[PDB]
């Protein structure tokens, strides 16, 4: 017997996505392209605003 | 000395939405440097986890 | 020269927006090191005829 326990898994895709590196070079937020059209412009422009 | 005890009978797994997670360094060091388009697998943000 | 980057323990590099190098760690000793170009700068001749 092992008592309970429990864990989550996810399946990877082939994306690409921008990422903003911190002054201490730490990558604090990111974006990916293809989630909706909001996202996909902010890649485009290269920025998050 | 492994023994047979396991059982397996069928549950109805249950699902989130996995929201940002699931992205990694790259090798060297990127300063301050807001964007940078990358290009690799990753967890789409928002998905069935 | 000296520099206060905060590298991680696997990052050695610095990459510029140009793709150069900018910052490295010394094999010998784990300090980090800040390269600078040496000093440059156009020169004009002031003649009159
Ligand atoms: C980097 O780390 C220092 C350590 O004290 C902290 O004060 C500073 O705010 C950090 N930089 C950023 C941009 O958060």
């Amino acid at each position: 017997t092992a008592g309970a326990a429990a864990y989550y898994v996810g399946y990877l895709q082939p994306r690409t996505f921008l990422l903003k590196y911190n002054e201490n070079g730490t990558i604090t937020d990111a974006v990916d392209c293809a989630l909706d059209p909001l996202s996909e412009t902010k890649c485009t422009l290269k920025s998050f605003t | 000395q492994c023994v047979n005890l396991t059982t397996r009978t069928q549950l109805p797994p249950a699902y989130t939405n996995s929201f940002t997670r699931g992205v990694y360094y790259p090798d060297k060091v990127f300063r301050s440097s807001v964007l940078h388009s990358t290009q690799d697998l990753f967890l789409p943000f928002f998905s069935n986890v | 020269t000296e520099s206060n980057k905060k590298f991680l323990p696997f990052q050695q590099f610095g990459r510029d927006i140009a793709d150069t190098t900018d910052a490295v760690r010394d094999p010998q000793t784990l300090e980090i090191l800040d390269i600078t170009p040496c000093s440059f700068g156009g020169v004009s001749v002031i003649t009159p005829g």
